[PDB]
DNA sequence: TCGGATGTATATATCTGACACGTGCCTGGAGACTAGGGAGTAATCCCCTTGGGCGGTTAAACGCGGGGGACAGCGCGTACGTGCGTTTAAGCGGTGCTAGAGCTGTCTACGACCAATTGAGCGGCCTCGGCACCGGGATTCT
DNA sequence: AGAATCCCGGTGCCGAGGCCGCTCAATTGGTCGTAGACAGCTCTAGCACCGCTTAAACGCACGTACGCGCTGTCCCCCGCGTTTAACCGCCCAAGGGGATTACTCCCTAGTCTCCAGGCACGTGTCAGATATATACATCCGA
């Protein structure tokens, strides 16, 4: 189905998940489409930043450290993932008022 | 030594057909006084090439000693320890150039396993010889994985109990000693008994204690039960039911609300049947070891040991004591040391060179340290105690072949005095359950012996 | 037996960075992130439909779930893209 | 070396790594003793104790780095137990 | 009289570990009274989480604390854990 | 002339304002403020008169809570006066914007 | 419109007194005026979203209470 | 026609609680002991808060509970201050607190 | 609203104390808030186990998770006493 | 250490406007049957948490200079508190008056339910190179 | 000047990527019944203009006491080196535990039928507010 929409995520599986969790009694037709588009958008914006952080370290495969750095640089994602701890991602390097 | 001459006739043969073998010679005879004989047979003319020997820590010492006493001059060297092993590596001899000075490489299972890299570089080893085959009875053991990285053009396995648990240990060994026996399909043995004897006649070579020479008078393994005393019964019920951690917690000097050790009742009931102090010492800190020193008599099995020992001092022939844990041997030592007896002890906690000299002293006949504490896996394999004459197994289980290897420690070529064995136990108790399990395991063992 | 978002995240990654790959730990991190966001948006949509008296979850309250859950400049793009898909879904 | 120079070596070394800073076996023993007072005769999955350590270490690292803002606010460089209490007072714990 | 070889488990968290955690926090000098304060706030945090993770396990009739109970217990307290 | 020493009329004010429950800002300027703020998100809006009351009473309980812990930051630093440093410390170890 | 200046200095001092403060620096007022605006912007942006979902043109009193409960600030006394 | 509350020995409306549990569809089915349990818990918490508030009102030599007394009772007690940690009772006020010279 | 029932409980603990019109609003809000916390925790508890029924075990676990220690300890006993009287009597 | 300026703390009143009962329908209770299945309580195979060991060897514990950071004290001066005399503007009340929020009535479209397909995905086969991973030397350093 | 460090050649090996046989999920088609949207009306709900009063904000002057900087002392924390003992460990063993599937029952969801509650509106009865009065208690300066 979800080729008529230009998405890469499964609209059918999203609808199965929405109707399984019993969030409501009836689920419209545009709801899985909308929810599947706004998930691939967020995946695409995290992955681009992670790949950019991979490129600086002269690496060709992303690792958890790269997701950590990409999330902690950008303001919007750090505001959204403000209480998450990326299993083994280290910390953002920082020094204060001293040599 | 005739048998040992048939022992060198069969490993010169193995060398010929290009085969690999399991020297399952009876434990308590030959083996090493037969290994170094084959090793001189080839060191003569055939040289040593890359020659490597791996063995338990306790034996490495005995082996060096034997070399120093049987063979006139076999370039040899004990590669024990770490960092200090780096210097002797080169003050050994040229790197790969093998000459009449290239010294026999003797290592341990840890060293072999931890730094195989160093020895990986060496040439196809003429003969790797593994003293205790039982170490490799698991086919997923990390030692086996690291032992394949070595480029070995010949293999050899020394043992006295080839199979102990089941047939799969026979399966894992075969694949190793002889990968021509891959047979990684559960094996086809499973009438068939004869069919197995066709595959195994070619390599396995076993002897027997009776052999021909009288030498060691027949031994006697006898089970002398004891009656569980009242206090132990109280402890046992408070566990069969519960609230033991609390009834005993009535005191609980330390670790308040001590963790209910209600795991594997069998174990927390075996520890009782060994000595109730083990439980009391933990629920309540009791920094002080039983101060009455007659609360040890509350243990029935302890009291049967004491009387046995008083009757065996009536003659003074030296005894041997074995145990499963080390807390219990410690209680024993405390008890006897209070009376004043001089004791020697080698468990796994004690160091190697330290335990070697203790024996060299225990072996001193003039010295009157008759008692000798010794934990099973601790030092129940590779130690000669011809000085002692009687073995007492306080407790042993889960694998009967574990015990036998100990009994022989005392009973081995050179033991003139006839040997007894006193497997103590408590009647109508968890101990009998284990005893029966062991009998079951032996039952299997005797079906294996009929096979022989 | 166990269903996840591995295929779709991998395809999106190949669409963004044609040559970068991804390990397994990062793949699990990304799967968890998508599950978290889905749960957040869906629960807010359900509760927000419950504030009014309606038994139906349409698309226009996926709008406002997004506008409540996502911050600032992130939502203004996401909302837009959502509308895009729905149009291309129906006038197809 | 002079007092205070191999410390900054340690701030730089440990903020690059990702590995665990508490030894595994004592931490496991601790989490087992502080659950004996909720439910006796309890067992843990091996991944359940790795997840507790990841969260605890993250918590302590996050608390140490605003305990350090309080010490600097008071014009010091040494963290004192008074700073931890100010930091936890305002975070709500 | 010998035998007794025990210590409060609380100590297994050693002074070097606490200094490593502080160094990753950015701290340069540490007083000698920090260690017993950290060692006390850690226990409070940890026994707040284990108490809920064991409650989540008692409900399911299990006897094993799984890695998912711990994640739910952490999410109940405002902190989310990605990657398990 | 009969004057009071500095900081004695301030302590009777603390006791006065910590017994009352009244609403301490002028009502009209607050309404003009909230209408000016809301004038961005949607234009030509109407405010039910009980909503501005809810906003005012939600906004003062926030400032009173922020002041009573920017005053813990000042006492930690050996003072009795509050400067903006204390507000920024308090808001940064609360995460209000970090 | 300078409606943020309508939060006068005496009112800020009254709020600080209820907070327990004894002395105020002279730069506190422009800091407080700025940190109030952020709080109001967040709450009002959520309230107006709730309003526009209902197709109403009047911010009501639950829109505010719902916006507040969503950001950790539960308020009793308004429905 | 005895009500459910009298059978359970409560003062809260077991039947109205059961209807509130159904409506909103928290799930599909609802047991017969769930509303009785929930009503008993709600009555317990109510009596706890009301008792503390009545004590606080007597302490101020009054005979009518007002929001100030609820504020005093809630923020003096430990578990209630943990539970109602981040709630604003309206037309109440903070309790007296002067620290140091401040 | 719950006002009727709330008033009843008051006349059990303080037979001579009354309540202001605004204090009853507070109490109503408190009851409505607690009910919804407990009913949502029970919903999650049932969904994590894939069961379609909210019995009186989900309520007990929701109480243990939501109410603070000493408070939850007494709420549980009250509720179990009520259910026992309901089924037995 | 007294004597004085006020400040709160007790006691007189009135005065609301509220909090309290008593009505009225009208919607939600409870009661009785029937249906389906959703738990409940079994029986079995296993992957899996739970003791000993046992080495061993990093990491932890102990001790010893010695400096550099915390803390106390002292002086200066600047910014904030107290009180007083203007100046705005919030907050009482009166007029209206539109712009909504709420309810009801009506039909067309839209989503749940159900049968029959079939191609998506998941668990499990292999295979190779991008992670690491080791020495070994030029460069900074305080 | 003895100490600190990156880059560049040398190292394996096991986890990421491909293939796969498949089977159960998601697609197409067809019905039905009831949620939408919508149009019409009514009555609240909100906003805005005006005049008056008075309480609060605002400006100002003094003065002082609190913030901030400088200096000295001493103590405790850091860096380094040796020795002990512990975590990451190789092995051992039984086990209990944990997610599997089983007829069986009884326990909730329905469709309904009426007695019962409750909520809204219409009235009084205050009691805690507030203002005037009166002591009884406290900052303050000398
Ligand atoms: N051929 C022999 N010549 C001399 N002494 C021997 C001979 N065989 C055995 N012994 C003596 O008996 C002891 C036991 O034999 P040993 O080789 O140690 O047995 P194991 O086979 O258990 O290693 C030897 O240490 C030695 O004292
Ligand atoms: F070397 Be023997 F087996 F004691």
């Amino acid at each position: 189905r979800s080729s008529k929409a230009g998405l890469q995520f499964p609209v059918g599986r999203i609808a199965r998940f929405l109707k399984a969790g019993k969030y409501a009694e009836r689920v419209g037709a545009g709801a899985p489409v909308y929810l599947a588009a706004v998930l691939e958008y967020l995946a695409a914006e995290v992955l681009e930043l992670a790949g950019n952080a991979a490129r600086d370290n002269k690496k060709t495969r992303i690792v958890p450290r790269h997701i950590q750095l990409a999330v902690r640089n950008d303001e919007e994602l750090s505001k959204l993932l403000g209480d998450v701890t990326i299993a083994n991602g280290g910390v953002m390097p920082n020094i204060h008022n001293l040599l | 030594k005739s048998y040992q001459l048939k022992g060198v006739k069969w490993l010169i043969s193995l060398w010929q057909n290009g085969l690999n073998g399991i020297l399952a010679d009876q434990m308590g005879l030959g083996k090493t006084i037969q290994t170094i004989g084959f090793l001189s047979h080839l060191k003569g003319n055939g040289l040593d090439g890359p020659y490597l020997v791996i063995a338990p820590l306790s034996t490495l010492s005995n082996w060096f000693n034997e070399i120093a006493r049987f063979t006139p001059s076999i370039n040899a060297i004990i590669y024990h320890g770490d960092k200090n092993q780096r210097d002797e590596l080169r003050r050994k001899h040229m790197p790969k150039t093998v000459g009449p000075k290239f010294p026999i490489v003797i290592t341990s299972y840890e060293v072999a396993m931890n730094d195989a890299k160093r020895i990986l570089r060496h040439y196809p080893w003429k003969y790797v010889v593994i003293d205790e085959g039982h170490r490799l009875k698991n086919h997923k053991c990390k030692l086996l994985r690291e032992l394949k990285h070595l480029k070995m053009d010949n293999k050899l396995l020394l043992t006295g109990t080839p199979l102990q648990n089941n047939l799969s240990e026979l399966w894992s060994l075969l694949n190793f000693i002889l990968p021509d026996i891959f047979t990684s399909h559960d094996e086809f043995e499973s009438q068939v008994v004869s069919k197995l004897h066709g595959i195994l006649r070619p390599f396995i070579l076993r002897r027997m204690k009776c052999d021909v020479e009288l030498s060691l008078p027949r031994k006697k393994e006898i089970i002398m039960y004891a009656t569980m005393t009242d206090h132990q019964k109280k402890f046992q019920e408070h566990l069969v039911n519960n609230t033991l951690e609390a009834h005993l917690g009535e005191n609980a000097i330390r670790g308040q609300g001590w963790k209910g050790k209600l795991n594997n009742l069998v174990i927390q009931l075996r520890k009782n049947c060994n000595h109730p102090d083990l439980l009391q010492g933990q629920i309540d800190g009791s920094y002080l070891y039983p101060p009455v020193e007659e609360i040890v008599g509350q243990c029935g099995k302890f009291r049967l040991l004491e009387r046995l020992l008083v009757r065996l001092f009536a003659n003074n022939h030296k005894v041997l004591i074995f145990s499963q844990w080390t807390k219990l041997l410690d209680i024993m030592d405390y008890y006897f040391s209070e009376k004043g007896f001089e004791v020697c002890r080698i468990d796994g906690s004690v160091k190697l060179d330290e335990r070697r000299r203790q024996i060299k002293d225990f072996s001193d006949e003039k010295s009157s340290c008759s008692i000798f504490l010794l934990s099973t896996r601790a030092g129940g394999l590779g130690i000669n105690l011809t000085a002692a004459d009687t073995c007492i197994l306080y407790d042993s289980d889960w694998n009967p072949q574990m015990d036998l290897q100990a009994m022989d420690r005392c009973h081995r070529i050179g033991q003139t005095k006839p040997v007894h064995v006193y497997r103590l136990s408590t009647a109508q108790s968890i101990e009998t359950r284990v005893l029966k399990r062991a009998y079951s395991k032996l039952k299997l063992e005797h079906v294996v012996i009929g096979q022989g | 037996s166990v269903e996840t978002y591995k295929i779709y995240i991998f395809k999106v990654l190949k669409q963004v960075h044609p040559d970068i790959g991804i390990s397994s730990k990062a793949m699990g991190i990304m799967n968890s992130f998508i599950n978290d966001i889905f749960e957040k948006l869906a629960s807010e949509s359900s509760k927000l439909a419950r504030y009014n008296k309606k038994p139906t979850i349409t698309s226009r309250e996926i709008q406002t779930a997004v506008r409540l859950v996502l911050p600032g400049e992130l939502a203004k793009h996401a909302v837009s893209e959502g509308t895009k898909a729905v149009t291309k879904f129906t006038s197809s | 070396f002079r007092p205070g120079t191999v410390a900054l070596r340690e701030i730089r070394k440990y903020q690059k790594s990702t590995e665990l800073l508490i030894r595994k076996l004592p931490f496991q023993r601790l989490v087992r003793e502080i659950a004996q007072d909720f439910k006796t005769d309890l067992r843990f999955q091996s991944s359940a104790v790795a997840a507790l350590q990841e969260a605890a270490e993250a918590y302590l690292v996050g608390l140490f780095e605003d305990t350090n803002l309080c010490a600097i606010h008071a014009k010091r460089v040494t963290i004192m137990p008074k700073d931890i209490q100010l930091a936890r007072r305002i975070r709500g714990e | 009289r010998h035998r007794k070889v025990l210590r409060d488990n609380i100590q297994g968290i050693t002074k070097p570990a606490i200094r490593r955690l502080a160094r990753r926090g950015g701290v340069k000098r540490i007083s000698g009274l920090i260690y017993e304060e950290t060692r006390g706030v850690l226990k409070i945090f940890l026994e707040n989480v284990i108490r809920d993770a064991v409650t989540y396990t008692e409900h399911a009739r299990r006897k094993t604390v799984t890695a998912m109970d711990v994640v739910y217990a952490l999410k109940r307290q405002g902190r989310t854990l990605y990657g398990f």
